[PDB]
């Protein structure tokens, strides 16, 4: 699993790099991915959503960076 | 853009004091990292992100800070902290570093060992010839040295050159090189350098002879 | 363990294309998150980035060298290559590369760096000479001996003491610039004097843009 795991992370972090947002957004979305690719380490249909609402926490109060975030791991 | 101020710019302490170096920035920026660049070597790491110490650097580091102002503090300052401090920002393109922060040791006034060599023969079958006078581990590094040759004194034709604060000592070591002809230096006897220091209850003056040994 | 190390020329003519390799490893520029950049240091001055690289290829340049950088990556050479062109005298510096993330987004582990000299002068290779333990003038409980490396250019030259055994009391001074134009400096070791005659001195000079490479043994002066 751990090569199916890592296609994925690399591409979102790929997909980090092109977005619209400042390095310091960029800098928290990947240690979230990060954090979520190895806490795998240590309700089957929601992961998609929590995934995606833990790495994206980082945003919090902005709106506008919410959506940047999901936008990233839709695709 | 993105800069910073750091300040002081310069600033000396006594070994155990708590000494504080404020970068502050002209734009909100998310974190501030610190380097610590000893003497002719590369910087290192010291605090990433804005509070984080990067490893093995002591627990007398810390920092802190937000928005547009940061500070980098050392809770008791060691011998071993002579080094340039510079803030550094990876929040916005380009990246940009502090203007530096040179963090020199306050000590206790020392006194020099004065040693003083001849020019090798090999330097004279080049037909140059080198004194070198030595002060070693003094403090402070205000020293002033003076060549007399034959009881002549000298101007123009001599060279300091000062090492960086001792890590364990926090002293100095200074090297005035004299340099004239082999001729100029054969037509001479005695050479004679004298220190003026801080320490010395009255100057010091190491000397030679040139046919000697 | 991450390591990078610099390469380049030390000298460069004026308008000349300087051409710097960051050799790393430990880590690979293929890996995601990735990133290798360059600061560079000019003499007596703060420090300043000039470019850096991502595993996507995605580069930026200091705008203060507008035009004039050119960075590259060759992951399967584990190697990246920043070129500056038309090289002015104030570009004189030390330059170095260390390794970025973007988790980071700061430099953590950083090479050794390369000085690199923009003139026109030809380079020197440096005259070693023995600063000998003079018998009554360099001793009081303990005795000092050194090397004088004299006349070279460019910067830098690298003094150890007996290829590193010898590390402690030893004061390598920092270059002067001598109004001959080439630079000069001692590197003294103090050590005590009840070991002049018994044990054997060396010290080991080193002039890499000149590849000079000496060691010359220092010994006591017998009257």
């Amino acid at each position: 699993v751990e090569r199916e795991l890592r296609n994925w992370l690399s591409e979102v972090l790929s997909k980090i790099n092109d977005a619209p947002v400042t390095n310091d957004i960029k800098k928290a979305i990947s240690n979230q991915v990060l954090k979520v690719a190895e806490q795998v380490w240590n309700s089957k249909e929601e992961l998609q959503e929590r995934v995606r609402k833990e790495v994206c926490s980082v945003c919090s109060n902005v709106p506008a960076c919410w959506a940047i975030c999901g936008g990233l791991l839709e695709v | 853009d993105i800069q910073m101020t750091q300040s002081p710019s310069t600033l000396s302490a006594s070994v155990g004091d708590r000494v504080t170096i404020t970068c502050s920035a002209s734009s909100r920026v998310g974190y501030m990292h610190w380097y610590q660049q000893k003497p002719g070597k590369a910087p290192k790491l010291l605090i990433y992100d804005t509070s984080k110490l990067a490893s093995g650097v002591p627990s007398r580091f810390s920092g802190s800070g937000s928005g547009t102002e940061f500070t980098l503090t050392i809770s008791s300052l060691q011998p071993d902290d002579f080094a340039t401090y510079y803030c550094f920002q990876g929040s916005g393109y380009p990246f940009t570093f502090g203007g530096g922060t040179k963090v020199e040791i306050k000590r206790t006034v020392a006194a020099p060992s004065v040693f003083i060599f001849p020019p090798s023969d090999e330097q004279l079958k080049s037909g140059t010839a080198s004194v070198v006078c030595l002060l070693n581990n003094f403090y402070p590094r205000e020293a002033k040295v003076q060549w007399k040759v034959d009881n002549a004194l000298q101007s123009g034709n001599s060279q300091e050159s000062v090492t960086e604060q001792d890590s364990k000592d926090s002293t100095y070591s200074l090297s005035s090189t004299l340099t004239l002809s082999k001729a100029d230096y054969e037509k001479h006897k005695v050479y004679a350098c004298e220190v003026t220091h801080q320490g010395l209850s009255s100057p010091v003056t190491k000397s030679f002879n040139r046919g000697e040994c | 363990q991450v390591t990078l190390r610099e390469s380049g020329p030390a000298l460069v003519k004026p308008t000349q294309t300087l051409t710097l390799t960051c050799t790393f490893s430990g880590f690979s520029l293929s890996t995601a998150g990735m990133s290798v950049g360059w600061i560079r240091q000019p003499p007596g001055k703060a420090l300043e980035w000039l470019a850096d690289i991502w595993w996507d290829d995605k580069k930026h340049y200091n705008p203060s060298l507008k035009d004039r950088l050119t960075i590259s990556k060759d992951t399967s050479k584990n190697q990246v290559v920043l070129k500056v062109t038309n090289m002015d005298p104030a570009d004189t510096a030390t330059y170095y590369c260390a390794r970025d993330m973007i988790f980071n987004f700061y430099f953590d582990v950083w090479g050794q760096g390369t000085t690199v000299t923009v003139s026109s002068a030809s380079t020197k290779g440096p005259s070693v000479f023995p600063l000998a333990p003079s018998s009554k003038s360099t001793s009081g409980g303990t005795a000092a001996l050194g090397c004088l490396v004299k006349d070279y250019f460019p910067e830098p030259v690298t003094v150890s003491w007996n290829s590193g055994a010898l590390t402690s009391g030893v004061h390598t001074f920092p270059a002067v610039l001598q109004s001959s134009g080439l630079y000069s400096l001692s590197s003294v070791v103090t050590v005590p004097s009840s070991s002049l005659g018994t044990q054997t001195y060396i010290c080991n000079v080193n002039h890499k843009p000149s590849n000079t490479k000496v060691d010359k043994k220092v010994e006591p002066k017998s009257c």
